[PDB]
């Protein structure tokens, strides 16, 4: 059901607007390397917390 | 929507003519054929000289 945004567990400290990629064990982590980017956060999250991100 | 968008050599808008030829080339011999214009010098670098190449 094509979603514009996902709720994904954070693998590390994510700030608002950070581009996200896969981390270890399927968690989401910040990235500065385009092509690994699958979306970006619209929420801030510590570690192991869920974070809403918009896929892009 | 894919993962990599593998561009091609001609997508690189500020590449030079020799630069694009080199990027496409597959072997060192092919690269030498692009780079060395003097046929006698190319023959020396290829380790394959005729008597005319040697005189020159």
């Amino acid at each position: 059901y094509p979603l514009a945004a996902w709720q994904v567990i954070a693998g590390s400290d994510i700030k608002v607007g950070d581009n996200l990629t896969t981390g270890k064990d399927g968690t989401a982590v910040p990235t500065d390397d385009p092509s690994t980017v699958f979306g970006y956060a619209v929420e801030e999250a510590q570690e192991g917390q869920l974070v809403t991100l918009v896929i892009s | 929507r894919s993962k990599e968008i593998s561009i091609e050599v001609e997508d690189i808008k500020d590449a030079g003519d020799t630069g694009k030829r080199l990027l496409k080339i597959n072997t060192p011999s092919g690269a030498r054929n692009i780079i060395i214009e003097n046929e006698d010098a190319k023959a020396l670098i290829n380790g394959e000289t005729t008597n005319t190449n040697k005189k020159n």
